[PDB]
């Protein structure tokens, strides 16, 4: 009966480990684009401003 | 001799015109220098706007 309660935990283990990495890694997939566009933005800043 | 004298006042007018002329060129040169100086003012307006 104590064993069964941990059967709930294994999913709580299974989900979180999935819920943890696959988003934090996902965030880096989002993270790079920020500076990617921002650096484009910075030249996009002075472009008119130099023109 | 009368002709000489009237020509003499005309020579005074000539000196006036020559001073007027040299003033004209120097004023024009100052005008140009003003043009580049305002150019510079514009750059030091724009860059700090960017900043």
């Amino acid at each position: 009966l104590i064993q069964a309660e941990e059967r709930e935990v294994s999913a709580r283990l299974a989900a979180a480990e999935t819920a943890l990495g696959e988003s934090d890694a996902r965030r880096q997939t989002q993270d790079a684009a920020l500076e990617d566009n921002a650096l484009e933005i910075d030249r996009l800043r002075n472009a008119l401003l130099q023109s | 001799a009368r002709l000489a004298d009237s020509s003499a006042q005309q020579k005074a007018v000539e000196r006036r015109a020559g001073d007027l002329n040299v003033a004209l060129e120097r004023a024009l040169d100052r005008i140009r220098a003003l043009e580049e100086e305002a150019d510079g003012l514009r750059q030091r307006h724009a860059g700090v706007d960017t900043a």
